[PDB]
C-alpha cells in the first residue's frame, strides 16, 4: 500500500492501492473523462418520467 | 384574593430569649491593634 | 450615470493607501453604496434629478457627524483634565515639497 | 480574648471573597447612578459624588 | 444614628435596588436519610384516597391517585384526572396546529442518530452493579461490561436505542451474575435486579436513555411554544416577559383591568404522577410509527415503579462511652425503634409499610428533575385554556411558566372577574395536578412583577476570579466573563474596571505573578526578578510572568498574547511562543479551549498553557486503545473517524507502511525495519483465532 | 434519514422511489430504510446503464 | 379612525398623521416605546411545492407566491 | 417587601395567603444576630412606609 | 461480484459506481446512519426498526 | 518502533484484544468517551490549594534534559513524580518562568497567520475611532447577530473537510479525494501553513474557529454588523453609548445577493417551461455563480430570499416556517389560519378574489428597520404594536 | 478576613501536621502615606489533614 501523498505520481489511468482515511486501503486509479453528476445524471432520470 | 392594606402588615415577632452571643472569626469592632511604621522583608513572624 | 456607463473596467475596491488617522473602512463603503446608489436611479423610471443618500453609519462616520465633539457647558466639564484652549499651539512647521512645484 | 474556633476550605475561600462585597456595593452605587443619568439625559456622577 | 439599610428603599423602589436583597454574591459555605423519610412520606399523605395495590414484578405497594376523589380543601393534592389532562392537551394542539406531530420528526432524526456515548455527558449517577454513586462514564463502562458478560452485546452498535433494547433484553434476564475485580462473582435474582435497577438515589444508567428522549421531545415541543421559557436563558427569557406584559397591558379600551399573579407552585416534584406523563406521551407521539411510541413511553413506565434509597442511615451514639455507630439504611425495615427520637419514630413507623429490602416505593410522585421540561409542557397547557375561547367569558389570561415559575395575567372587565378568573385558573391547575403556593404568591396589577428572579418593574431590572486551569486560560476566562456580564446583565463601566481590578489582584495572588518591581516575597518571585531585568520593553510582559496590565474597557475581547506582541521583545517571543514547550498539552478538540467552569475562551497556547496535576479489570483499556490509535493516526483527535477496518488493522496497515516509506527513506536503519514487519506479522498472527 | 435521502439523492431518483413505494402503499415517511434501499438500486441502476 | 389611550407604561400613540400623541392614536395600533425584541428561533419545516411554484405547506397556507 | 413596595405604588396589591408567608420569615429567625438585626430592621421599615 | 466471473462493463465505469456506493457509505457512517442501515437488511427484505 | 510494541504487549493480554479487533474504526470515538476519573468540582478552590504546595503543574519527561533541577539560586524547579499514572513529571511554576527567561528562543513568524481570528481583532481595535458617549435613554432590541467576522462564509461541515485537507494531508478520505472541489481557501492555507510547527490539533482549532460563523441573540441598539458585535460591551451600555467605529476590513455580501438573482431567472425559466422540476433540478446542478455550482452555494449559505427559497425546496431542504410579505418576515407564535379564497368589491366597486385569512392568530412582524407584534382574528385587526 | 484566610489556607496545605503560628497582620497606609503594618492578634493551626 501507499500514503495519500504518493498518490502524487500516477500516470491518467495507472491503478494503484492506497490507504485512504483512517485505515481500510482500498485500490484506487485517476479517472478518465471527467465524469460529473451533471445534465447526464438527469438524462436517465428524467426520460424514465415520460 | 385578599386585599392588602395599609393596615394589614404586621411587626414580625422576634423570638424570646436570652440575648444572641457573638460567632465571628475574629473580634470586629473590639480590637486593639499592635502598629509599627515599617516603610519589612513581607514576612510575618517579622512584623509580628 | 452617461459618463459612468462608458466605463467597463470596474473592479472590486481595495485600499492601497490608508488615511492612517481616520476611518479607512467607512470611506470604502460609501464608495460601494455610491456605485449601488447609482444602480437603483439606473432600474428606477426617469431621473430623480437629486439623489437624497440613505443616512448609513458609512455616511455619518465618513462624513464626520459620529465623530464632532458635543456641547458641554462649561460648569459640567470643570473637573475634566484634558479642557484646553481650542488651537492651545499647532503649528507644525512642514517642509517644502516638490508636488507643489509639479502642480 | 481566646477561643477554640474551626474552619473549612470552603470557608476559607469564602472568606477570601470580601473584595467581591466590594463589588457588589459598587456595582448598587452605579446602577442608580446610572438610572439618574438616564432620566435627565447627562452624567450625574459629579453631581451625586459632590454635589 | 442607628444604620438601617433597608430604609432606603423609602426613596428608591425596591425593584431599582433590589441587588441589596440578595446577600451572597456566590455560593453559600454552608448546606441526610431523614430528609429522603420526609420527602418519601409527605407524597404517600398527598395521595391518601388513591388505590394500594401491589406491583407483581417489583414486589412493592404502590399508590396510584389518578382519577381520584377531587379535593375538597385548599390543601395540596395529586389526584388529578386523566380527562382533564387529555383534554389541555387537545385544545393546547388545536392552539398550536401540528405541533406534536411536526416535532416527533424532529425528535425521530435524534432517536436513531443518537449514539451510546450520550449517556456519558452528564453528573454523578447512581450505578447498579456496585449500589454506589459514580461518574457517568465509567458507570457506563460497568454496565456495559456486566452485559456483554451476560451476554447482552447489541450494544455494539453504537446506537443509544440498541442499548435501550439491551437494557430491556436484560429486565427479562432470569439471572444478572456480576463480577468484581479479590474475583468474587454474585448472582442476583430477578427481583432483586428489578428493584436495583428502578432505583433512585439520594436514577441509575438504564433510565438515562428514555428519560433523555422524553427530555428532547419535550425541549423540542417547548422551543415552538412562546409561553414557555425553559429551553432558553438571559436574553431569550428577557423578551418573553416584555411581548407577554406589552400585549395584555396594552389594552385596547379603558375597561381590561389586568392583574398580575406573581407566584409559585408548591410541591411542584411531590404531586406530578409519571402515570399523568404517560398519558400525556401517548397523546403527543399519535398516528406515529408504533416503535416511536414504545421508547418515549418508558421512563414514564419506568418512574411510576421507582424503588427510591432512602440512603446512609442514622447515628447511635453513648455519652458514655462515646461510641459511634451508622445503622445502615437496609436494616431499618428490622430494628427495634427505642434507639430512635420521637420525630424519626413517627417518620421511620410511617414509612416502614413502604420499605422493601431497604429501599422506598415512591410511587405517586416525580422526583426532581426527570421531566423537568414535561411538566413544563403540562403547565403551559394551562396558560393557554385562558386564550377567550375556552373561557367563553370576559376574562381571559396568558402569561409563561417556566417549570414552577409562572406570570399569569388575569385580563377581565371588572375586580370580580379578576377573581373570578384566578378561581377557576386555580382550579383547573388543581384539577390538571398542580398546586399553586398560596404562601408565595401575591397579585398586583400589571406595571410590575417578577418571574424566575427576573424583577420587571416597567423595565427590567458568583463568577468573579480564577477560575483555576491554566494561568493563561484564567486571564482570558475572567475578563471574557467582565464583558459577558457587561453586555447581557447589564454590569456597568466602573464596576467592569473595579472586577477587572480585582480579577487581577487575585489572580496575581494565586499564581503568585505580582510584578517584578513590586518587592512581595514568593516562590516565584525570584525568577520573576531575573525576568524583570533582562527585558528591555515590559509593557511585553505577560501578566501571568512580571508584567503590566493593559486591559482597560476597549479590549476586554483581545486575548493576552495578542494585546502585547509589538510590546514584547524577540528573544521573549521565542521562549513564550515555543512550539516544543515541555508545558503545552492538549490532546482533544473538546478541550482546546474549553473549562467546565462548557465555556469559549480565547487562548494563544504559550508556556502558559500547561495542565494541573490531579467492574472492570483495567480502568484505561478503552483509554489505552484510543492513545495508541490516536498515536497511529493523528487526526483521530480531531475528527471522528470513519472507516470500515477494525482498529487493529488500520493501526497494523499504517505500521507497515509508515516504516517502509521510512527504511527508503534512510530514517529506520533497515536492521529496525526488519524488526518492525516481523511484529506486525506477529500481531496478525494473533488476529487469525 | 431521511433527509440524508434527500440530500444527497437527486429529487429524480426521490420521485421515482416516491411512486415506488406508492404501487406497494408503503408510507414514504414511516418507512425510511426501505426509502434509501430503493433510491440507491435505482441510482445503480441508472449510472450501470447510463454512458453506454 | 382614532381612539383613546390610557397611557399604560409609556407607550405613545400614532396618529393619523404618523406623528405622536399620548392620547389619541390610531386603532389597534400602538407604537411601543423600549423597543419590540424580536424572535430567536425559525422553525425550519419542509413544505409541500405545487407545479405553479406557490409553497404551500401540509397546512395549506401559502408562504412565497 | 415586593407586596409593600407595590401597595406603595397604588397598584392595589393582593395575596392569597398572608400568613403562611409571616410563619415562613419567622421560622428563620430563631438564635443568629445578623438575622434578627435584620428583622428589626424590617419591622421598623414597615413602620415607617406603610404606616 | 457477478455470475460466472464475468462483468458486462468497463473497469472505469464499474469504479464510478463503486466509488459512489463508497462515498454514500462514508457520508452515511459519519451521520451515525450507517450502522442502522446494515442491520436493516435480511436476506432480500430491508425490516423496518422495531422497538 | 515503540508504537507497535505497545501495540502488540496490548494484544498479548486477551480482554483489550475483544476491544482492538470488534470495534470498527467507527466505533472509536464511542469508546474514546469511556473516560475514568471524576473531572473536579468547584475548580478554582482546587487552584487556590494546588498554588500553595509545591510542583503543581504535570510536564512531560522533557524538562528533565532541557531544564536544570535547580536555578542559580537552589530552587527546585521540578520533581521526579509521575502524576497519577503517566510519564508526566511534576513541576513547580518556577520551571515555566525559567523557560521563560533562560529558555531555547525560536522565530515565530506562523503565528502572526495560524492565529489571524486574533490579530485581526488587535489591528481592528487599534485602527478604531472613537466618538463623544451619549447618555440618551438606550433602546436595545434583542437580535439575533453574527459574531464572527471574516468567517469565510464555510459551513460547519466543509470547514472539516478544509481541515482535514491543510493539517492532515495524509488522512483524506474518500469523500475528498473522489471528488472535484478543491476550493481556494485550501490552496492558499496550504501554502501558508507548509512548515508550521506549532500544534497539528491547534492549528486545526484555529482553522475551523475562522472558517466559521456564529449568531447569540443579543440585545443590540445599532450597527448590527458582524465587526460591531464583537466591541458591543464598549459601545452600547444600559444608559450610555460610546460612538465607536472597527477599523479593519468588511466582508462583500455580493454572494447572497447574486445567488439571489440567479433564483429568480431559474424560477422564471422553469416555470415558463413545461416540466418546472426538471429545469429547476437541471440548472440549479448545472449552473454556477462565480464558478461554484450553484448546489454548493444552496446547501452552504443560510440566505433567505423568496426566490432561493423555492430553489431550495424543490431541491427537498428544509425552509423556515417565516413567510415574508413586503419585505417584513411574519414568525407565527400561535393560532391557525385557512386561506378561503373569497369575493369582494373594492373602493371603485371593482370585483376582486383575495384569500381571506380565516382564524385567529399572532405573527412576530421582524424587519430590517422596524419591528412589531401583530394578533388578528379574520378581518379583525385585534392588536399591532 | 481576607488576609487571615489566605495565611490560614497557605499554612493548612505547607504543614499539614504542625501547630503554625500564623499571625494576624494587615497594611494601612496612613493618611499621610507612610505605610504602616499593623498585629491583631495570634492564631495556631492544628492538624490540617484536609481530605
Amino acid at each position: 500500500a501507499l500514503s495519500i501523498n504518493e498518490l502524487s505520481n500516477l500516470a491518467k489511468g495507472e491503478k494503484a492501492n492506497v490507504l485512504i482515511g483512517q485505515g481500510d486501503v482500498v485500490l484506487v486509479m485517476k479517472r478518465k473523462r471527467d465524469s460529473s453528476i451533471l445534465t447526464d445524471s438527469q438524462t436517465a432520470t428524467k426520460r424514465i418520467r415520460m | 384574593i385578599e386585599p392588602f392594606l395599609k393596615t394589614t402588615p404586621r411587626p414580625l415577632k422576634l423570638p424570646d430569649g436570652p440575648p444572641c452571643s457573638q460567632r465571628s472569626k475574629f473580634l470586629l469592632m473590639d480590637a486593639l491593634k499592635l502598629s509599627i511604621e515599617d516603610p519589612g522583608e513581607g514576612i510575618p513572624l517579622y512584623d509580628a | 450615470i452617461k459618463c459612468m456607463k462608458t466605463f467597463f473596467g470596474w473592479k472590486e475596491p481595495n485600499i492601497v493607501k490608508p488615511h492612517e488617522k481616520g476611518i479607512n473602512p467607512n470611506y470604502l463603503l460609501t464608495w460601494k453604496q455610491v456605485l449601488a446608489e447609482l444602480q437603483d436611479i439606473e432600474n428606477e423610471e426617469k431621473i430623480p434629478k437629486t439623489k437624497n443618500m440613505k443616512k448609513t453609519s458609512q455616511l455619518r462616520w465618513a462624513l464626520g457627524e459620529n465623530m464632532a465633539p458635543e456641547k458641554v457647558d462649561f460648569e459640567d466639564c470643570k473637573d475634566v483634565s484634558d479642557l484646553k484652549q481650542y488651537d492651545s499651539d499647532e503649528p507644525e512647521s512642514r517642509s517644502l515639497a516638490s508636488w507643489i512645484q509639479s502642480e | 480574648y481566646v477561643r477554640t474556633n474551626g474552619t473549612s476550605k470552603i470557608k476559607m475561600k469564602w472568606g477570601m471573597e470580601m473584595r467581591r462585597c466590594l463589588l457588589q456595593s459598587l456595582q448598587q452605587i452605579e446602577s442608580m447612578i446610572e438610572a439618574e443619568s438616564s432620566v435627565k439625559e447627562k452624567d450625574m456622577t459629579k453631581e451625586f459624588f459632590e454635589n | 444614628m442607628d444604620v438601617n439599610p433597608t430604609l432606603l428603599f423609602l426613596k428608591v423602589p425596591v425593584q431599582n435596588a433590589i441587588s441589596t436583597t440578595f446577600p451572597y454574591t456566590g455560593d453559600p459555605p454552608y448546606s441526610g436519610t431523614g430528609y429522603t423519610m420526609d420527602t418519601v412520606n409527605r407524597t404517600h399523605q398527598y395521595s391518601e384516597k388513591g388505590k394500594w395495590t401491589k406491583n407483581t414484578e417489583t414486589g412493592a405497594p404502590q399508590l396510584n391517585p389518578i382519577d381520584g376523589p377531587l379535593p375538597e380543601d385548599n390543601e395540596p393534592s395529586g389526584y388529578a384526572q386523566t380527562d382533564c389532562v387529555l383534554e389541555a392537551m387537545a385544545f393546547l394542539e388545536e392552539s398550536h396546529p401540528g405541533i406534536f406531530e411536526n416535532s416527533c420528526l424532529e425528535t425521530m432524526e435524534i432517536v436513531q442518530q443518537t449514539r451510546v456515548d450520550k449517556l456519558t455527558q452528564g453528573r454523578q449517577t447512581y450505578d447498579w452493579t456496585l449500589n454506589r454513586n459514580q461518574p457517568a462514564a465509567t458507570a457506563l463502562a460497568n454496565t456495559i461490561e456486566i452485559f456483554r458478560s451476560n451476554g447482552l452485546t447489541a450494544n455494539e452498535s453504537g446506537r443509544l436505542i440498541d442499548f435501550l433494547k439491551d437494557v430491556m433484553e436484560s429486565m427479562d434476564k432470569e439471572e444478572m451474575e456480576i463480577t468484581t475485580h479479590g474475583k468474587k462473582k454474585q448472582r442476583l435474582n430477578k427481583k432483586s435486579y428489578l428493584i436495583r435497577a428502578l432505583t433512585l438515589n439520594t436514577p441509575g444508567m438504564q433510565i438515562r436513555g428514555f428519560v433523555y428522549f422524553v427530555e428532547t421531545l419535550a425541549r423540542s415541543i417547548c422551543e415552538k411554544l412562546e409561553q414557555s421559557g425553559l429551553p432558553v436563558g438571559g436574553n431569550e427569557k428577557k423578551a418573553k416577559l416584555a411581548n407577554v406584559v406589552r400585549k395584555m397591558m396594552t389594552n385596547s379600551q379603558d375597561t381590561e383591568l389586568s392583574f398580575t399573579i406573581t407566584g409559585d407552585n408548591t410541591k411542584w416534584n411531590e404531586n406530578q404522577n409519571p402515570r399523568m406523563f404517560l398519558a400525556m406521551i401517548t397523546y403527543i407521539t399519535r398516528n406515529q410509527p408504533e416503535w416511536f411510541r414504545n421508547v418515549l413511553s418508558i421512563a414514564p413506565i419506568m418512574f411510576s415503579n421507582k424503588m427510591a434509597r432512602l440512603g446512609r442511615g442514622y447515628m447511635f451514639e453513648s455519652k458514655s462511652m462515646k461510641l459511634r455507630t451508622q445503622i445502615p439504611a437496609e436494616m431499618l425495615a428490622n430494628i427495634d425503634l427505642k434507639y430512635f427520637n420521637e420525630l424519626t419514630k413517627k417518620k421511620i413507623e410511617k414509612i416502614r409499610p413502604l420499605l422493601i429490602d431497604g429501599t422506598a416505593s415512591l410511587s405517586p410522585g416525580m422526583m426532581m428533575g426527570m421531566f423537568n421540561m414535561l411538566s413544563t409542557v403540562l403547565g403551559v397547557s394551562i396558560l393557554n385554556l385562558g386564550q377567550k375561547r375556552y373561557t367563553k367569558t370576559t376574562y381571559w389570561w396568558d402569561g409563561l411558566q417556566s417549570s414552577d415559575d409562572f406570570a399569569l395575567i388575569v385580563n377581565a372587565p371588572n375586580h370580580e372577574g379578576i377573581q373570578a378568573g384566578v378561581d377557576r385558573f386555580y382550579r383547573t391547575c388543581k384539577l390538571v395536578g398542580i398546586n399553586m403556593s398560596k404562601k408565595k404568591s401575591y397579585i398586583n396589577r400589571t406595571g410590575t412583577f417578577e418571574f424566575t428572579s427576573f424583577f420587571y418593574r416597567y423595565g427590567f431590572v458568583p463568577s468573579f476570579g480564577v477560575s483555576g486551569i491554566n494561568e493563561s486560560a484564567d486571564m482570558s476566562i475572567g475578563v471574557t466573563v467582565i464583558k459577558n456580564n457587561m453586555i447581557n446583565n447589564d454590569l456597568g463601566p466602573a464596576t467592569a474596571q473595579m472586577a477587572l481590578q480585582l480579577f487581577i489582584k487575585d489572580y496575581r495572588y494565586t499564581y503568585r505573578c505580582h510584578r517584578g518591581d513590586t518587592q512581595i516575597q514568593t516562590r516565584r518571585s525570584f525568577e520573576l526578578e531575573k525576568l524583570w531585568e533582562q527585558t528591555r520593553s515590559k509593557a511585553g510582559l505577560l501578566v501571568s510572568d512580571g508584567g503590566p496590565n493593559l486591559y482597560n474597557i476597549r479590549n476586554l475581547h483581545i486575548p493576552e498574547v495578542c494585546l502585547k506582541w509589538e510590546l514584547m521583545d524577540e528573544d521573549y517571543q521565542g521562549r513564550l511562543c515555543n512550539p516544543l514547550n515541555p508545558f503545552v498539552s492538549h490532546k482533544e478538540i473538546e478541550s482546546v479551549n474549553n473549562a467546565v467552569v462548557s465555556m469559549e475562551y480565547d487562548a494563544v497556547a504559550t508556556t502558559h498553557s500547561w495542565i494541573p496535576k490531579r467492574i472492570l479489570e483495567d480502568e484505561q483499556m478503552y483509554q489505552k486503545c484510543c492513545n495508541l490509535f490516536e498515536k497511529f493516526f493523528p487526526s483521530s483527535s480531531y475528527r471522528r473517524p470513519v472507516g470500515i477496518s477494525s482498529m487493529v488493522e488500520a493501526m497494523v496497515s499504517r505500521a507497515r507502511i509508515d516504516a517502509r516509506i521510512d527504511f527508503e527513506s534512510g530514517r529506520i536503519k533497515k536492521e529496525e525495519f526488519a524488526e518492525i514487519m516481523k511484529i506486525c506479522s506477529t500481531i496478525e498472527e494473533l488476529r487469525r483465532p | 434519514m431521511e433527509d440524508f435521502v434527500r440530500q444527497c439523492f437527486n429529487p429524480m431518483i426521490v420521485e421515482l422511489a416516491e411512486k415506488a413505494m406508492k404501487e406497494y402503499g408503503e408510507d414514504p415517511k414511516i418507512e425510511t430504510n426501505k426509502f434509501a434501499a430503493i433510491c440507491t438500486h435505482l441510482e445503480v441502476c441508472f449510472m450501470y446503464s447510463d454512458f453506454h | 379612525g382614532t381612539e383613546p389611550i390610557d397611557n399604560v407604561m409609556g407607550m405613545i400613540g400614532i396618529l393619523p398623521d404618523m406623528t405622536p400623541s399620548t392620547e389619541m392614536s390610531l386603532r389597534g395600533v400602538r407604537v411601543s416605546k423600549m423597543g419590540v425584541d424580536e424572535y430567536s428561533s425559525t422553525e425550519r419545516v419542509v413544505v409541500s411545492i405545487d407545479r405553479f411554484l406557490r409553497v404551500r405547506d401540509q397546512r395549506g397556507n401559502v408562504l412565497l407566491s | 417587601l415586593l407586596i409593600a413596595q407595590a401597595l406603595r405604588d397604588n397598584l392595589e396589591p393582593g395575596t392569597f395567603d398572608l400568613g403562611g408567608l409571616y410563619e415562613a420569615i419567622e421560622e428563620c429567625l430563631i438564635n443568629d444576630p445578623w438575622v434578627l438585626l435584620n428583622a428589626s430592621w424590617f419591622n421598623s421599615f414597615l413602620a415607617h412606609a406603610l404606616k | 461480484m457477478a455470475t460466472k466471473a464475468d462483468y458486462t462493463l468497463d473497469e472505469e465505469s464499474r469504479a464510478r459506481i463503486k466509488t459512489r456506493l463508497f462515498t454514500i457509505r462514508q457520508e452515511m457512517a459519519t451521520r451515525g446512519l450507517w450502522d442502522s442501515f446494515r442491520q436493516s437488511e435480511r436476506g432480500e427484505e430491508t425490516i423496518e426498526e422495531k422497538f | 518502533m515503540e508504537r507497535i510494541k505497545e501495540l502488540r504487549d496490548l494484544m498479548s493480554q486477551s480482554r483489550t484484544r475483544e476491544i482492538l479487533t470488534k470495534t470498527t474504526v467507527d466505533h472509536m470515538a464511542i469508546i474514546k468517551k469511556y473516560t475514568s476519573g471524576r473531572q473536579e468540582k468547584n475548580p478554582a478552590l482546587r487552584m487556590k490549594w494546588m498554588m500553595a504546595m509545591k510542583y503543581p503543574i504535570t510536564a512531560d519527561k522533557r524538562i528533565i534534559e532541557m531544564i536544570p533541577e535547580r536555578n542559580e539560586q537552589g530552587q527546585t524547579l521540578w520533581s521526579k513524580t509521575n502524576d497519577a499514572g503517566s510519564d508526566r513529571v511534576m513541576v513547580s511554576p518556577l520551571a515555566v518562568t525559567w523557560w521563560n527567561r533562560n529558555g531555547p528562543t525560536t522565530s515565530t513568524v506562523h503565528y502572526p497567520k495560524v492565529y489571524k481570528t486574533y490579530f485581526e481583532k488587535v489591528e481592528r481595535l487599534k485602527h478604531g475611532t472613537f466618538g463623544p458617549v451619549h447618555f440618551r435613554n438606550q433602546v436595545k432590541i434583542r437580535r439575533r447577530v453574527d459574531t464572527n467576522p471574516g468567517h469565510a462564509d464555510l459551513s460547519a461541515k466543509e470547514a472539516q473537510d478544509v481541515i482535514m485537507e491543510v493539517v492532515f494531508p495524509n488522512e483524506v478520505g474518500a469523500r475528498i479525494l473522489t471528488s472535484e472541489s478543491q476550493l481556494t481557501i485550501t490552496k492558499e492555507k496550504k501554502e501558508e501553513l507548509q512548515d508550521c510547527k506549532i500544534a497539528p490539533l491547534m492549528v486545526a482549532y484555529m482553522l475551523e474557529r475562522e472558517l466559521v460563523r456564529k449568531t447569540r441573540f443579543l440585545p443590540v441598539a445599532g450597527g448590527t454588523s458582524s465587526v460591531y458585535i464583537e466591541v458591543l460591551h464598549l459601545t452600547q451600555g444600559t444608559c450610555w453609548e460610546q460612538m465607536y467605529t472597527p477599523g479593519g476590513e468588511v466582508r462583500n455580501d455580493d454572494v447572497d445577493q447574486s445567488l439571489i438573482i440567479a433564483a429568480r431567472n431559474i424560477v422564471r425559466r422553469a416555470t415558463v417551461s413545461a416540466d418546472p422540476l426538471a429545469s429547476l433540478l437541471e440548472m440549479c446542478h448545472s449552473t454556477q455563480i462565480g464558478g461554484i455550482r450553484m448546489v454548493d452555494i444552496l446547501r452552504q449559505n443560510p440566505t433567505e430570499e423568496q426566490a432561493v427559497d423555492i430553489c431550495k425546496a424543490a431541491m427537498g431542504l428544509r425552509i423556515s416556517s417565516s413567510f415574508s410579505f413586503g419585505g417584513f418576515t411574519f414568525k407565527r407564535t400561535s393560532g391557525s389560519s385557512v386561506t378561503k379564497e373569497e369575493e369582494v368589491l373594492t373602493g371603485n366597486l371593482q370585483t376582486l378574489k383575495i384569500r381571506v385569512h380565516e382564524g385567529y392568530e399572532e405573527f412576530t412582524m421582524v424587519g430590517q428597520r422596524a419591528t412589531a407584534i401583530l394578533r388578528k382574528a379574520t378581518r379583525r385587526l385585534i392588536q399591532l404594536i | 478576613g481576607v488576609y487571615i484566610n489566605t495565611a490560614l489556607l497557605n499554612a493548612s496545605c505547607a504543614a499539614m501536621d504542625d501547630f503554625q503560628l500564623i499571625p494576624m497582620i494587615s497594611k494601612c497606609r496612613t493618611k499621610e502615606g507612610r505605610r504602616k503594618t499593623n498585629l491583631y492578634g495570634f492564631i495556631i493551626k492544628g492538624r490540617s489533614h484536609l481530605r
